[PDB]
Order: C-alpha cells, then sequence, then structure tokens
RNA sequence: AAGGUAAGUAUCGUUCCA
RNA sequence: AGCUUUGCGCAGUGGCAGUAUCGUAGCCAAUGAGGUCUAUCCGAGGCGCGAUUAUUGCUAAU
C-alpha cells in the first residue's frame, strides 16, 4: 500500500530536461562532456543522440 | 530459381518448417533444372520480397533430399507445399489433389493470392483452406 | 544583435510547442495526476453525447453542459484578466 | 432432351423474323 | 421449344417501308394540326 | 577475363527511377457513383404528352 | 457485402467476394442442379 | 480412370516395428 | 487619452475540408526555387525518402 513510486520523479526530470539549453554545436557538446567527463560518443551513437545524451546527463547536475 | 535459399539435407527442411511460427513456409520441391520447376521458380522469385511479411520460400531438390518423396508423394516434376507452425496446410484447388500445387503457373498475382489465403486460413486455425480461383479447367477458350 | 527567423520556422516552432504541450499533458494523464479530459460538449452535442442520459433529467443535463460552457468561458476570461497589463 | 443448343440451320423452313412479333 | 430471338426482331425491309409509311402518317397528322390549332397527343400516335 | 579485381568491386548498385508516389501509392479509395446518376437515368426515361 | 465493397480490401478478399451472387444463385436452383438425372454418379450426404 | 478427401478432439481394438 | 495598422503569441466562438497532414544531423535553393498562357517577362520553396486509419490521441462499447 506504500507509494514505492519514483516514476513521477522521472516525468518531472523529463519535463525539466526538455527545458534545458543544449548547444547545437557538437564541439560544444563534446567540450561540455569533457568538462563533466562523459565520452565523446558510444559505439554507433550519432550526433542527434549525442545531443540527447548530453541533455539527459545535464538533467541531473 | 537459383536466387531463393536452398536446402541440402533432410534436417534442414524440417528445421525450416520448425524455425518459423508467424509466417507460412512455401517449399518448392522438385528439380530447379526442370523446365516446369524453372517456370514457377521465377514466379517465386518475383514475389519473394513482396510476401516477406507472411511467407518464406525455401527450395528443395528431391534428389538431394530423398527423404520426403514417399511420404508426401514427390513424383510430379514440381510440387509446392505450404506449412504453418509445423502443420501442413491443405489447400482445396480445382484439381483432385488437395495437398499440393503440382503444376507451375504463370501469373505473379495468383500465387500471392494463394499464399495470402493460406496465411489467412492458418491464423484462424484451419487445416484446409479454399483457393479463390478454380483449377478444374484452364479458362483458355 | 538577434536575427528574425522566418514564418516557416515560426509555424514549425509553434507546432513543436503545441505538440510538446499535448504530449506532456497526455503523459501526465496516463500517470493520472489529472483526470482524463471529459469530452467538451455544447448545445449541438447535447443529445449526441449525453442524450440517452439526458432523457431522464433533461434540465439537469442542460444545466451541467451550460455549467461546463460557463467554466470554459470563465477560464478564458480570467486567463485574459491574469494576462491583463 | 439434352441441354446442348441445337443449331437452327435447316430449322427455318416455316418461320419468319417478323412472325410472332407484331 | 424455347423461342429464338430470330422471330422477335422485325426485318430491316419491313422497318424501312413502315418508317416511310408512318412518317407520312405523322406528316399528314401534323399539318392538319396546324390548321386545327392543337398540339398532338399520345392518343393519336399510339397506333404509330 | 581482363577486368581488374578492383573494377568488379566498383560495380554500381542500380536503383529504381520512379518516385514514392508512383512506386508505393497510398491505397486508392473506391467510392460509389454519385446517386445523381440513378435519378438522371429515370428522368431521361420519362416522355411528354404533346 | 455492399458495405465490404467500399472498404479497404486486399485483392484476395475481393476475388472471393464478387462470387457471393454465385452462391445464392446455386441455392435458388439447388433442387434442379442437385439432382440424380443430372450429374450422374454416386451420392454423399452431408455429415450433420 | 479422374477433375466429388471438410478439417479436428477423444478413449478402445490390432499389428508391425524400436 | 483614445482611435487605428501589422506581425507574433495565448485562449474563446463558429464555419469548412480528411485524395491529405507531417517529418528533412537527405540534397539543392533569391549568387534564383519553379515556369502552361503574357517571357527583355514571371519569381518561392522544390526534390528524394519516411510516417499515415490520407495527421494523432484518449474515453467508449462489442
Amino acid at each position: 500500500s506504500e507509494r514505492q513510486a519514483e516514476v513521477l520523479a522521472e516525468f518531472e526530470r523529463r519535463k525539466r530536461a526538455r527545458q534545458i539549453n543544449v548547444s547545437t554545436d557538437d564541439s560544444e557538446v563534446k567540450a561540455c562532456l569533457r568538462a563533466l567527463g562523459e565520452p565523446i560518443t558510444l559505439f554507433g551513437e550519432g550526433p542527434a543522440e549525442r545531443r540527447e545524451r548530453l541533455r539527459n546527463i545535464l538533467s541531473v547536475v | 530459381s537459383y536466387m531463393l535459399p536452398h536446402l541440402h539435407n533432410g534436417w534442414q527442411v524440417d528445421q525450416a518448417i520448425l524455425s518459423e511460427e508467424d509466417r507460412v513456409v512455401v517449399i518448392r520441391f522438385g528439380h530447379d533444372w526442370d523446365p516446369t520447376c524453372m517456370k514457377m521458380d521465377e514466379v517465386l522469385y518475383s514475389i519473394a520480397e513482396k510476401v516477406k511479411n507472411f511467407a518464406v520460400i525455401y527450395l528443395v531438390d528431391i534428389t538431394e533430399v530423398p527423404d520426403f518423396n514417399k511420404m508426401y508423394e514427390l513424383y510430379d516434376p514440381c510440387t509446392v507445399m505450404f506449412f504453418f507452425r509445423n502443420k501442413h496446410i491443405m489447400i482445396d484447388l480445382g484439381t483432385g489433389n488437395n495437398n499440393k500445387i503440382n503444376w507451375a503457373m504463370e501469373d505473379k498475382q495468383e500465387m500471392v493470392d494463394i499464399i495470402e489465403t493460406v496465411y489467412r486460413g492458418a491464423r484462424k486455425g484451419r487445416g484446409l483452406v479454399v483457393s479463390p480461383k478454380d483449377y478444374s479447367t484452364k479458362y483458355r477458350y | 544583435l538577434g536575427v528574425y527567423l522566418t514564418k516557416k520556422e515560426q509555424k514549425k516552432l509553434r507546432r513543436q510547442t503545441r505538440r510538446e504541450a499535448q504530449k506532456e499533458l497526455q503523459e501526465k494523464v496516463r500517470l493520472g495526476l489529472m483526470p482524463p479530459p471529459e469530452p467538451k460538449v455544447r448545445i449541438s452535442n447535447l443529445m449526441r453525447v449525453l442524450g440517452t442520459e439526458a432523457v431522464q433529467d433533461p434540465t439537469k443535463v442542460e444545466a451541467h453542459v451550460r455549467a461546463q460552457m460557463a467554466k470554459r468561458q470563465k477560464a478564458h476570461e480570467e486567463a485574459n484578466a491574469a494576462r491583463k497589463l | 432432351p439434352t441441354g446442348e443448343v441445337l443449331s437452327l440451320v435447316g430449322k427455318l423452313e416455316g418461320t419468319r423474323m417478323g412472325d410472332k412479333a407484331q | 421449344l424455347i423461342p429464338n430471338l430470330y422471330r422477335y426482331i422485325q426485318p430491316w425491309e419491313s422497318e424501312f417501308i413502315d418508317s416511310q409509311r408512318v412518317w407520312a402518317e405523322y406528316a399528314l397528322k401534323r399539318q392538319e394540326a396546324i390548321a386545327q390549332n392543337r398540339r398532338l397527343t399520345l392518343e393519336d400516335l399510339e397506333d404509330s | 577475363a581482363e577486368v581488374t579485381e578492383e573494377e568488379w568491386l566498383s560495380i554500381p548498385e542500380v536503383g529504381d527511377a520512379r518516385n514514392k508516389r508512383q512506386r508505393n501509392p497510398r491505397y486508392e479509395k473506391l467510392t460509389p457513383v454519385p446517386d445523381s446518376f440513378f435519378a438522371k437515368h429515370l428522368q431521361t426515361g420519362e416522355n411528354h404528352t404533346s | 457485402e455492399e458495405s465490404m465493397k467500399w472498404k479497404k480490401l486486399t485483392n484476395a478478399q475481393r476475388s472471393g467476394l464478387n462470387q457471393i451472387p454465385n452462391r445464392r444463385f446455386t441455392l435458388w436452383w439447388s433442387p434442379t442442379i442437385n439432382r440424380a438425372n443430372v450429374y450422374v454418379g454416386f451420392q454423399v450426404q452431408l455429415d450433420l
């Protein structure tokens, strides 16, 4: 009967992250990633999903 | 003919019947050098891509696989057998034989017609489906 | 200084904003933070939507649909009032 | 007796086109 | 015996001679109507 | 026999010329004839009296 | 079937749908077509 | 001689065969 | 102080069309897209591909 649900946290982090500025420049993308420490890309991770991953990562910090 | 995948021994064709659940297995038993078998092994070429969603076509040379000649009556030059979820789907043609299409046809629409009819009747769970066209004649006149 | 993006991307950005809002609303409703949207009904839809239930107590049903209309109009009017300079 | 259609060649000895159609 | 279509279509010869005769009748039945000052009707032309 | 080993690797993959709206048409709806024909057919079959 | 006539149908269904008028015709003349004088040969009864 | 097999689910009997 | 013009937003009311809407880290494009009338003129998007119940969701029965 307990809540045991953090899915509302998932929706709120999604809606905050959707309103988070991300540079449209891959260079900036990778500069910010190196600033935080994330890799330039994953195996078969193109530019659009690179920017999306950057957005998902700065959703926390 | 040569473009479609080929099966070499008895185990492979049984696996190909068993390795599928959501389509129909259309096996062309015969000899790919036969004038009859080569007449319809190009019809099966021209529609292999079209029926990819609900049909897979394998070719079998009965000389290479002499394991189903006696049980399925492989003595006409060309034979077509439809299988669904490891179950031979009988089909009622205009001809007396209702287990195979033992003649090579010419029109690429009618074979897709028959394959789709077989799939439709096999999703329901039938064992004998009824073809749209009647093959008690050749409509020649 | 800034630049003035053209009408094509004006329409594109407006469509992005509206689709974004619609999808966020639908996801929230699927979560259930708000009730599923009750069908907006008018006088012309009165017997199309609620007619079977409107035969028994017609005046109650028309009062309810007019209350919904008044609530929509009040939301609009006080939205303008809040946006008033 | 059979349903096959018999050619009326040689069956026109006593008939005309306009007869029985006035 | 099933009736054949052969006996239910008038020959062209009869049709042409009857067309001549019937149009003569219609011409005689219309020029008179000019003098008598009335439009024709189904009653007169039913026989034709 | 005198075709270079690389030239067989340089064979171009031919493609279709027609566009999407002619290779893969959206299903063509088959609607009935407008009912004005049913009325006109019988209207043409009525005669005057004079 | 007249409703099905306009619906989005694969040609397989349409081929087997245009012959619906051929079944009511066979039924309407079944006492004559399904006869012993015609179609000479053995007979089989329906299972049920 | 044909073009005329509805496809199935059951217990029971038999027989070859492993 | 009002009046009033135009663009862009937010909503509201109403009408109309579902053989059409939408995407373009595909390409080209006012350094000209595209041209049937009228061409010493015209002059903005076009193409290719993908999604599709010819935009997309819920609720509702069976």
